[PDB]
C-alpha cells in the first residue's frame, strides 16, 4: 500500500525532499533525509502505535534502554541538519536521535530509544524542532524580561546585571564577589539557564580574578567602565587563566586608542566582540573590521536588525534618550552621526549573510529587545533571499544552506563563545534537552512548547477552566518546569572552573544544575559554524562605507518585514 | 505660584569646579582621520596616541571641565583645551600604562609614551 | 490568539487610554497617568496603522494640549517612550515633551 | 571654570542653599551641606568619571574600602539631615556617607567609598533618597498588600495576622506558637522584613511568654480579644522579661475601665498606643490623650489623615461597615458617634505638626490604607504648613525643620519604638541598605526604586519586551532582589531575643537575615526624633474640644490635597 | 504611567462595567458580577469627577433598578463597596443595598 | 464581583476584540491575534445571550471574511474554541475554518 505525499506530511510530518515555508517569510526548508521505517512511525493516542505489546515495549525497565521521553516525527533544523527524525530524551539529557519505538515488533529502532512504561511523549509531527536559542547579550534589568525571551525560544541568558541600577542598564557586568553571589542567589528563582558576567575593568589582577573565583562564567568589557589598553589586557590574562569568555564593547570615544589600538591590547588573544556593527557601542565609524579578524567571536546586537525604513530614525532617537544626549551641544549632535550609520548597519546586513558575523543576541533591555533575537535572524535571511538572492551553495530550490548558516548563529556559536557547547547550543546526543518546538506557521515568531531539561519550561496553551487546553485565550505561561524544585533540575548555572572547585555552589545553597565554563581561549573565527570567514574588513573613515575583497557592501533598507504585523497584537 | 511638580528653586551664585588647582592651556591636534572625545577625568598624558601636544603638560593632569563631560576632537581638529592638576593620591594606574605609580615620575612617564609612540614627546 | 507577555501588557495600555477619553469625553482636566496612557496608546495605534517613526514624533506632539490637562502634567511629562509592531517590526517611538 | 547652579543642579542634583519642592505640595526642603569636591563629582555612564584609572579604582581587591554599590550624588531626607552625599553600600549596609571615587586622583574621597571593579553603580542625582518606611501596625491580611505597600516606599511590615481570618482582619495578632511558626515560614516568600505580634492577652504569664519564646517579635493588646487590666498587666510584664515592645488599642467601650485605668494597669511601662486619635479604637472620647505621657510612644493609623471634607462621612460609613452596625439600635448610633469625632481628627493634624504624636502607620487592611503612610504624612505635613504657616523653627523660607519631623514619623521613630532602629529607619552608617529612590515629582506619591539589603526589590519601569526599560507601561515591577534565594539575603525576619537564643531560626529552617529585638523597655517619648513633647492633653467629656496649655485645638478640613488627583488613575 | 498595584486591578472593574453596560445595551437583564462591577465602576469614576462620599452613597442607589437585573441579584448584593482618589486623597464609598 | 481565574483571564478576550473592532472600524485588515480575539469575543457573547451552541458554531463561520483580513491569516486559523457560560453551564464552541 501507498500513502500520497501531501496525506503523508499531514499525518507524520513532511519527508524527505518535502519543504516547508518559514512562518509567513520567502525562506524554505527542505527534509535531508528521514531516520523512520515507512509504515513503523511512531505516534501516541487513542488506537495509535506507542501502547503496550506494540510501539510501546512492556518488557523493559527504565535503565535498560527505555526512554523518559521520545519527541515523535520531528522536523530538526539545526547546524548539523535539517532533516526528520524521533528524539529521545533521558535523564534531562538528549540521548538518541533517530528512531523510537518497540524493537519486538518494529525495525530500525535505534538500539537505545525505546519506549517503554516510563515514557512520556510528545507528538513533533508538523512541527519544527530547534535548539534553545543561547543569548550571549543579556542585561539583568527586569525579570519580567525571562518569560519575553522563552516566548520567542531563548533557553539560555549569559550576560550581567543587578536589576535596574545604572551600571547594570547599561552594561552586562555583575560587579565583584557579593552582587555575583547575590546573583547566583537569584538565579535560583529564573526558569532559565544561566551564566553570569563580572566586570572586565582593572589595572590588577587580583580584583577582576576574584569575580571568576566568585562564580562569574566570564568578563564584559565596557567603555562606560573605561574599555581601555589596561582594562582589555588585564581581563583576557585573566580570561587566558581562568579559561573564560571575555566580552567587549570598545572605546567609541576612541579616547586612548581607535580600533588597532584596542586589537594591539588583545594581541591575539580570543574576545567576543559584541554589537561589532556598533551603533551598539565601539570604535568610531569603524568598530565592524573586527569581524574580519581570526581571533574575533563577533555578534550583533538585535536592534539593526535587520535594515529597515524606521531603522535610522529610530535609532537616532534612541541613542538621544539612551545617552541624555542634547540636540543644540554639536558635539552630541556629531557623536551620534558618527555612531549611527546607515553604511556600516546596511553591511551588516550582508556580513550576516556572508558568514562574516557569527551570532546575533539581543542587548536586551539595554539597546536591544529580549524576545527577538531569533525573529530578526530569519527576518534578515529573509532579506538578503529579496535582495541577493539563493546564495551559491543552496540546491534544489531550497534555502538549507542560509537557514544552517542562520540558525547557528542564535544557536551553536553563542555556545562555542562562551565555552558551554558541550552541554547546550544544538540538538545533538549527549546534550542537555533544552528544545523548541515551533508550529511552521508561528517559526521564529512564537515557541509553541519550551522543553528545558527534559520537561516543558512553557508553552503557548490556553484557558485552564476548560474541558481541553486549546480555548481561548491561548498566551504564554510557564509550566510544571519552571514551579516548585523543578525549576532547579531543569536549568543550568554556569559557572567558572574555579569558582567549582571552590565549593561555592555548597558555599551559596545553589541547587540548580552546574554547568563549567570551559575551552573559550584555543578557539577563533574558525570555530563559528557556518559562520567562519576571515577577511579585510574596510571602513571608510570619511563616508563610512564598507568593503569587503575590494567591493562596496550595500543594500537598500525594506519598508516591510515578515513575522510582523501578521503575528502581532501591538 | 503656577506648580511644577518637584521643580528646583536654585540658590543665587555660581559653583566653582577644581578650586585653588593649578590651571594649564595648551593646544592639542587629532592628527587621526577619527574622530576623538576625551573624558574630564582621563589622565591627560595618556589619550589616544594620534593626539599631539606637548605630552609632558599632561601628566598629573586632566581636562578642567564639569566632572562628566568631554572635550571633542573631530578629525584633523586642532585646539586650546584648559587643564587642571589631579588631585588625591596623585598617581594613575591602568588606562594606557604610561604611569602606574605616582605621577612625579616625568622621565619615566615620557620614556613609556616615546616608546610606545604617543605623539607629542619631545 | 498566541499573546506573549508585552501583548498582554499592552492591552492595557490600550484599556487606561479608553478610560481617560471617556474622562476628557465628559469635561475633565486630564491627570498624569491619563495623559501619558492617551499619547502613548496613540503611538502604539499609530504604529498598527502604518505609520513612520518620524510622523509619530511629529504627531505625538498634539495629541494633547496644556488646557487638556492638570496644571503641571505638562511639566512632568518629559517625554513618552513607546515599542510597536510597526509594518517593519517592532520599533521605538519617543515623543519629546508631549504637551506644551 | 564655573558652572550657574540652574546647570550644576540639572547635572548633578542640587547642592548648598538650593530647594526643591515635594511632589505637588508648597513644602521645600534645602540642601543644609554637601560632601562633594566640586568638579570631583562621581558619575557612572558613556565618557563619565566611573571608569578605571580615573574615578573608579583598578588597584584594589573587594576587601580594601572597595564598595558593592555607590549611589551618586543622592539627596538624603532623613532625621539626621537634609543634604547631599554619595551613599556606599557593603555587605547589604550603608557603610559610608560622603564622597566616593578614587582617593589616585580624587580630592575628598571618603576612605571606605572607594568605587572599585566590584562596585554596582545607581544614579541618585536629582533624586531624594530615604530611609524605607517602617509600618508598625500592619495586618497580615492578604499577601497583594506587600507589593502595595512597596509602591509607596515601606521596606518594614511589623504586625500580626494569619490571613484573612477574623481574628486576623480586626486585630495585628499572629496567635500562639503554632500560628507565629507557620507565619514565619510563610515570611520566607514575603520581600519586605517582618517582624510578627503575638496576642497581648491573658491573666497567667506563661500562655503568653511562650509565644515571645516562639518567635514573635512583641505583643498587641487588643480590645476584641479583652484589653482589660489584666491582659494589659501581663503583656508589660512579659515585654519587660524579653524586651520587646507593646502595641495597645484599649478598651473603647470603657467597659473595664475608663483611659485612667488603662495608664493605671501600664503603671509607668513602656507601651505603643496605637492609633491614638482613637477613630481606630481606644478609650471614647480621650484615648489622644495617651500622647502626652511621657512612658507612651504614640502613633496614628492614617485613614483620618490629615483632616478632610469627606473624612468624616467616609468614616462614620466605614465604622458601619467595619463593626456591622445597625442604623435602628440606638446604641450603634451612640456608640459611633462617641467614636468618629471631627473634634479629636482635626487635633490629631496639629498634634502632628507640634511633636505631640511621634508616628505614623496604616493599619494595613483593618482600618488603614498599606500603601498610603508615607503619601499621607506629607499631605499632613502640606495642610499645617497652609492652615499654620511655617513652624518657629524653621529658617531661610524652608520647610527643613517640618520634613525632618515628619520624615521621622514613619522611618526612625517606629524603628525606635520597636527595638528595631540599630538595623533599620534611618540613612546612616552602620544600618542595613534599605534605601527608597524617590523622583522630587512623585516624593511620597510612588517610590522610583526600593533597595532592600543592597538589591532593588522593587521598581517603577516600562515594557520588559523593549529597547531599553522607560517605554511604557511603566508600573511598579518586583525585581531581581525579591527572586529564588535573594530574598533571603535582602531581607530580615526580627525575632525576640529568646526565640533566636533557643534556636527558632534553625528549627524552621529560616533563611532570611534574623533581626533582634532590642532596647524596647528603656525608652519613652523623649527618645521620638523631632516628635518629642509630653504635655497635659485635655479632652472635653461633653463636647470633644482638644486643650494643651489651655488652649483649644481646632483647625479647618480642606476640600482639596496635593498628591492625590494629579497621580492616581484611580 | 507609574501604575501602582490598586491602579492595575482597578482597571479590570472599568472593563467589567463596559462589558456589562454593553449587555444591557443590547436588552439582556445583568446578572451579579455584571451588576456589581457597573456601581462600582460607577462610584469610581463619581470620584474622579469631584463628587463627594455623600452623593455617590445617594446616586450609587440608582444606577440600577431592580428590573436592570436577574431575579434574586438585588437580594444578593448588601452593599457595593470602592475606594478611589478624590479631590481630598482616596476615600471609602460604601453604597448599601444598591438595588431595591 | 467575587471573579474567578477564567473569569480575569477572559476579560482580555473582549477588551482584545474591542481593539480589533476599532482597528478594522478605521479601514484595516485584520491580523491573526485581532481576527481569534473578535470571533472569540463574539462566542462568549453568544452565550452570554441565550444562543445555544449549534448556533454559535454557524455564526462563528460569517462574522469575518477573507476581505476583513490580512493575506494567509483565513489559512492560519483552523479553529477557534471558546468556553462560556450558557444558560445551561459552561459549554465548548469551537467554530470550524471560521472565515474563508
Ligand atoms: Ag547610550
Ligand atoms: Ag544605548
Ligand atoms: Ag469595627
Ligand atoms: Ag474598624
Ligand atoms: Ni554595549
Ligand atoms: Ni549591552
Ligand atoms: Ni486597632
Ligand atoms: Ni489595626
Ligand atoms: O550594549
Ligand atoms: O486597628
Amino acid at each position: 500500500m501507498k500513502i500520497n505525499r501531501q496525506q503523508y506530511a499531514e499525518s507524520y510530518g513532511p519527508t524527505v525532499g518535502d519543504q516547508v515555508r518559514l512562518a509567513d517569510t520567502d525562506l524554505w526548508i527542505e527534509v535531508e533525509k528521514d531516520y523512520t521505517t515507512y509504515g513503523d512511525e511512531a505516534n501516541f493516542g487513542g488506537g495509535k502505535v506507542l501502547r503496550e505489546g506494540m510501539g510501546e515495549n512492556g518488557t523493559y525497565t527504565r535503565t535498560e534502554n527505555v526512554l523518559d521521553l521520545l519527541l515523535t516525527n520531528a522536523l530538526i533544523l539545526d547546524y548539523t541538519g535539517i532533516y526528520k527524525a524521533d528524539i529521545g530524551v533521558k535523564d534531562g539529557y538528549i540521548v538518541g536521535i533517530g528512531k523510537g519505538g518497540n524493537p519486538d515488533i518494529m525495525d530500525g529502532v535505534t538500539p537505545n530509544m525505546i519506549v517503554g512504561t516510563a515514557t512520556e511523549v510528545i507528538a513533533a509531527e508538523g512541527k519544527i524542532v530547534t535548539a534553545g536559542g543561547i543569548d550571549t547579550h543579556v542585561h539583568f534589568i527586569n525579570p519580567d524580561q525571562v518569560d519575553v525571551a522563552l516566548a520567542n525560544g531563548i533557553t539560555t541568558l549569559f550576560g550581567g546585571g543587578t536589576g535596574p541600577a545604572e551600571g547594570s542598564k547599561a552594561t552586562t557586568v555583575t560587579p565583584g564577589p557579593w552582587n555575583i553571589e547575590k546573583m547566583l542567589k537569584s538565579t535560583e528563582g529564573l526558569p532559565i539557564n544561566v551564566g553570569i558576567l563580572g566586570k572586565g575593568h582593572g589595572s590588577s589582577i587580583a580584583p577582576i580574578m576574584e569575580q571568576i573565583d566568585a562564580g562569574a562564567a566570564g568578563l564584559k568589557i565596557h567603555e562606560d567602565w573605561g574599555a581601555t589598553p589596561a582594562s582589555i589586557d588585564r581581563s583576557l590574562t585573566v580570561a587566558d587563566e581562568a579559561d573564560v569568555q571575555v566580552a567587549i564593547h570598545s572605546d567609541t570615544l576612541n579616547e586612548a586608542g581607535f580600533l588597532e589600538d584596542t586589537l594591539r591590547a588583545i594581541n591575539g588573544r580570543v574576545i567576543h566582540s559584541f554589537h561589532v556593527e556598533g551603533a551598539g557601542g565601539g570604535h568610531a565609524p569603524d568598530i565592524m573590521a573586527m569581524a574580519g579578524h581570526p581571533n574575533v567571536l563577533p555578534s550583533s546586537t538585535n536592534p539593526t536588525r535587520p535594515f529597515t525604513v524606521n531603522t535610522i530614525d529610530e535609532h537616532l532617537d534612541m541613542l538621544m534618550v539612551c545617552h541624555h544626549l542634547k540636540q543644540n551641544i554639536p558635539e552630541d549632535v556629531a557623536f551620534a552621526d558618527s555612531r549611527i550609520r546607515p553604511e556600516t548597519i546596511a553591511a551588516e546586513d550582508i556580513l550576516h549573510d556572508l558568514g562574516i558575523i557569527s551570532m546575533m543576541s539581543t542587548d536586551a533591555l539595554a539597546m536591544g529587545r529580549a524576545g527577538e533575537m531569533v525573529l530578526r535572524t530569519w527576518q534578515t535571511a529573509d532579506k538578503m533571499k529579496k535582495q541577493r538572492g539563493p546564495l551559491a551553495e543552496e540546491k534544489n530550490g531550497s534555502d538549507n544552506f542560509r537557514a544552517k548558516r542562520y540558525v547557528s548563529k542564535y544557536t551553536i556559536n553563542p555556545a562555542i563563545a562562551q565555552g558551554i557547547a558541550h552541554e547546550v547550543g544544538s540538538i545533538e546526543e549527549g546534550k542537555f534537552a533544552d528544545l523548541v518546538l515551533w508550529e511552521p506557521k508561528f517559526f521564529g515568531v512564537k515557541a509553541d512548547r519550551v522543553i528545558k531539561g527534559g520537561i516543558i519550561a512553557y508553552a503557548q496553551i490556553g484557558d485552564p477552566s476548560a474541558s481541553i487546553p486549546t480555548p481561548q485565550p491561548v498566551m504564554g505561561r510557564r509550566m510544571y518546569g519552571t514551579v516548585g524544585d523543578l525549576i532547579h533540575d531543569t536549568n543550568i548555572t554556569f559557572m567558572s572552573k574555579s569558582s567549582i572547585q571552590q565549593g561555592v555552589p555548597a558555599k551559596l545553597g545553589l541547587k540548580r544544575r552546574i554547568g563549567t565554563v570551559k575551552n573559550c581561549r584555543n578557539i577563533g573565527k574558525k570555530d563559528m559554524k557556518w559562520n567562519d570567514v576571515t577577511t579585510d574588513i574596510d571602513i571608510n573613515p570619511e563616508t563610512y562605507e564598507v568593503k569587503v575583497d575590494g567591493e562596496v557592501l550595500t543594500c537598500e533598507p525594506v519598508k516591510e518585514l515578515p513575522m510582523a504585523q501578521r503575528y502581532f497584537l501591538f | 505660584n503656577y506648580i511644577v511638580p518637584g521643580e528646583y528653586r536654585v540658590a543665587e551664585g555660581e559653583i566653582e569646579i577644581n578650586a585653588g588647582r593649578e590651571k594649564t592651556t595648551i593646544r592639542v591636534s587629532n592628527t587621526g582621520d577619527r574622530p576623538i572625545q576625551v573624558g574630564s577625568h582621563i589622565h591627560f598624558v595618556e589619550v589616544n596616541k594620534e593626539l599631539l601636544f606637548d605630552r609632558a603638560e599632561g601628566i598629573g593632569r586632566r581636562l578642567n571641565i564639569p566632572s562628566g563631560t568631554a572635550a571633542r576632537f573631530e578629525p584633523g581638529e586642532e585646539m586650546e583645551v584648559e587643564l587642571t592638576e589631579l588631585g588625591g593620591n596623585r598617581e594613575v594606574f591602568g588606562i594606557s600604562d604610561l604611569t602606574n605609580g605616582s605621577v612625579d615620575n616625568k622621565e619615566l612617564i615620557l620614556q613609556r609614551a616615546k616608546e610606545l609612540g604617543y605623539k607629542g614627546v619631545e | 490568539m498566541h499573546l506573549n507577555p508585552a501583548e498582554k501588557e499592552k492591552l492595557q495600555i490600550f484599556l487606561a487610554s479608553e478610560l481617560a477619553l471617556k474622562r476628557k469625553a465628559r469635561g475633565l482636566k486630564l491627570n498624569y497617568p491619563e495623559a501619558v496612557a492617551i499619547i502613548t496608546s496613540f503611538i502604539m495605534e499609530g504604529a498598527r496603522d502604518g505609520k513612520t517613526v518620524a510622523m509619530l514624533m511629529e504627531e505625538g506632539k498634539h495629541v494633547l494640549t496644556r488646557d487638556d490637562v492638570m496644571e503641571g502634567v505638562p511639566e512632568m511629562i518629559d517625554d513618552i517612550q513607546a515599542e510597536a509592531t510597526f509594518p517593519d517590526g517592532t520599533k521605538l517611538v519617543t515623543v519629546h515633551n508631549p504637551i506644551s
